[PDB]
DNA sequence: GAGAATCCCGGTGCCGAGGCCGCTCAATTGGTCGTAGACAGCTCTAGCACCGCTTAAACGCACGTACGCGCTGTCCCCCGCGTTTTAACCGCCAAGGGGATTACTCCCTAG
DNA sequence: TAGGGAGTAATCCCCTTGGCGGTTAAAACGCGGGGGACAGCGCGTACGTGCGTTTAAGCGGTGCTAGAGCTGTCTACGACCAATTGAGCGGCCTCGGCACCGGGATTCTC
């Protein structure tokens, strides 16, 4: 008669009553359906996933073994749709990318 | 002895601060600066720290993007020094009046 | 000395953070009145929520809030 | 008791790098960031559904929100997941 | 069966001004801009009675939210205006 | 008895109440809050139509024009500040010139 | 052909509405270029907003409501 | 014999196009233009009057906010003529890319 | 000094902005009950203040060299204007295809 | 366990997609001339570079107490339900404000 949370049975590892309770106590409409914390889950996970692979080759471009916000900075803005929907937004302890204009340099 | 060309050590600098990730405002004038202009609206406030930072980071990444604007706008009026008139501009064209 | 509290290569480190070659003598002020005008919109906020929830300190939440109202919204300190 | 998403995000990046370690900052720097696209996209469904004069929430709505809110290629690879899933989860016979 | 606020804001009108008169497409403006920012105030009420952690929108958000969306002349004018109102009901209960 | 004259106030409270309760913003919701956003909306309304009705007296007409509406809108600061991300249909554009694209000398 | 519905002394009737004394003839295809991007932006999200209501025209109301969402809410035509 | 120096009668056209306010697009061709941009994502698309009226206000005005900014560039660029570098740092300067 | 080019003052349908009555749902009144904000009261985190040593950063005076700026001389391409010519727009007739709505069902989501 | 919300579907009627035609502002095109943007060159000073000289940030350590935060209990504000009366939506009807047209005063421009 036990069996197993809704999450392994779409196959994901994100917590998907926990999505629902959040859908449902946090007032967005009277009645929510059944397959909108699935679908809602899987494309959080998804975006967290990119995100996280992302981080990891820019913290392997670094030579080391540890995510810091550096990593995390690079990786959303040498990505041009990661630019797109996070452009508003400050990450803490990220700093700028290095660039200068052409004529700035000691052209001769 | 050997020296630089004005211009050269300008950009190593530049580098050097962009590489870098380190926090560039001094902590206690900034705290005077927020506790003196909290006082205005509100007596008696007390602050905590990670709220000074998030004002902080906010402050100098605001001000990041409008020096890089001003630099842009600065260099499209066919010019390397940077003036008020292009930060009145850039602030004029961002929005913020 | 609380509005130029800010020091004069305070200044010129966040300029050649944002890239600029040459800077002039007159933007000190120009970048303090300028510094002052953004805090004043965002500390106003900030107090606003501070004075709502019965509390004479500003604490984590009501500042990220605050530069949540604007559209500068900041990460890391939303807990 | 306070919650959050940190076992699941380590497991998300276990799968993908099991020898990386991650800081606390960067987890809270996470947990912001899939929390606000969180309610961008749950406000984004409740908008519509109300636009549409429907009273109940279902995966069409979000299906409509993730091509409203993300860029189109990082949508329909969202859309392709989020299909799978579903569908996976639909077989419950 | 869609209803309009054309009535009220034209005895408003007829309050303050005895002989203008106004079109169609000015009622539709004036329409949506109640409209709007009736959605807007209403959405902050939300969002700060989810923030203080209680189910039930009083008056009191709603002024902090006339504090912080407003600009000053207007959002102390509106204070006062609706304080008036708040004592005049409360007294006439 | 109305509210709304109970309140002194001449828009609909019930209509706010129920337009407020039922759009899914909280669990419960309060009595005099409906009447709190009718008064504002009754003083925002009154503001609005009179600076419109100064900006229609000065130009001759009687009648309220949406090109009169945009020259009330934006003629004050504070409702250019709260009102900068909107666009008035056929309201148009306030007449300015440069002093530099201005010709001639004195 | 068709893509050339927007005419060039109607591009000189929008420059004459800002104001400017000397207009360069090459604007007026620059003028093109910034105009079928951003009017794309909002068929982006008006058509499919009408694809989730079942719906095979498209209307005054929606069309707002597409702005709304994209930061530029108008009055006129209810919404 | 009588010839008008170059831009006065710019200055006054626009002067009576500050007083106008109608629209400055013709209709059909816009028409045109926003059925031929909507038959590339569904076929047999059916569009009310209402709705063309209200992008058609739109644009003009979208036109309007951005030639006011690349106006007030050209005229920080020391010249009386606008160009492309003009456009792209008003695009640049309000944040559209 | 003249000449386009306006602002201004008066005659004309018109057609879209004000009443008006009919009336149908939506705001109002009353009652009952179960819980959620208010208040009191309590335990400890954490923010404010102050002393002192170390020193790295900051202020100030000195000078030297690009670079902002003033002037100039010239191609030349936008500008005002006459002439064709081309499609935009108004009046209109006709279809039919698609939106609104009525109405009963049953499942699936709230509890 | 319950009940009511999509859902299906059929029917009506309204608007909007094509198709006329005439005519007419209005765009396309070629043409003379005139200020503007173009590169180029010189004058001087303002910014960078540097060493001497403060100074007051930073660590770090300690002492104290406001105040965040949690728990308990309560009762009165508010959800829910049933009956009711009136007011705001709408269909219809009628007329004067404003645009439009015509013709003389008046102001910049040359």
């Amino acid at each position: 008669k036990a069996s197993q949370s809704r999450s392994a049975k779409a196959g994901l590892t994100f917590p998907v009553g926990r999505v629902h309770r959040l859908l449902r106590r946090g007032n967005y409409a009277q009645r929510i359906g059944s397959g909108a914390p699935v679908y809602l889950t899987a494309v959080l996970e998804y975006l967290a996933a990119e995100i996280l692979e992302l981080a990891g080759n820019a913290a392997r471009d670094n030579k080391k073994t540890r995510i810091i916000p550096r990593h995390l900075q690079l990786a959303i803005r040498n990505d041009d749709e990661l630019n797109k929907l996070l452009g508003n937004v400050t990450i803490a302890q990220g700093g700028v990318l290095p660039n200068i204009h052409q004529n700035l340099l000691p052209k001769k | 002895p050997h020296r630089y060309k004005p211009g050269t050590v300008a950009l190593r600098e530049i580098r050097r601060f962009q590489k870098s990730t380190e926090l560039l405002i001094r902590k206690l004038p900034f705290q005077r600066l927020v506790r003196e202009i909290a006082q205005d609206f509100k007596t008696d406030l007390r602050f905590q720290s990670s709220a000074i930072g998030a004002l902080q980071e906010s402050v100098e990444a605001y001000l990041v993007s409008l020096f890089e604007d001003t630099n842009l706008a600065a260099i499209h009026a066919k010019r390397v020094t940077i003036q008020k008139k292009d930060i009145k501009l850039a602030r004029r064209l961002r929005g913020e009046r | 000395d609380n509005i130029q509290g800010i020091t004069k290569p305070a200044i010129r480190r966040l300029a050649r953070r944002g890239g600029v070659k040459r800077i002039s003598g007159l933007i000190y002020e120009e970048t303090r009145g300028v510094l002052k005008v953004f805090l004043e919109n965002v500390i106003r906020d900030a107090v606003t929520y501070t004075e709502h929830a019965k509390r004479k300190t500003v604490t984590a939440m009501d500042v990220v809030y605050a530069l949540k109202r604007q559209g500068r919204t900041l990460y890391g300190f939303g807990g | 008791r306070k919650e959050t998403y940190s076992s699941y995000i380590y497991k998300v990046l276990k799968q993908t790098h099991p020898d990386t370690g991650i800081s606390q900052k960067s987890m809270s720097i996470l947990n912001s960031f899939v929390n606000d696209i969180f309610e961008r996209i749950a406000t984004e469904a409740s908008k519509l559904a109300a636009y549409n004069k429907k009273s109940t929430i279902s995966a069409r709505e979000i299906q409509t929100a993730v091509r409203l809110i993300l860029p189109g290629e990082l949508a329909k690879h969202a859309v392709s997941e989020g299909t799978r899933a579903v569908t996976k989860y639909s077989s419950s016979t």
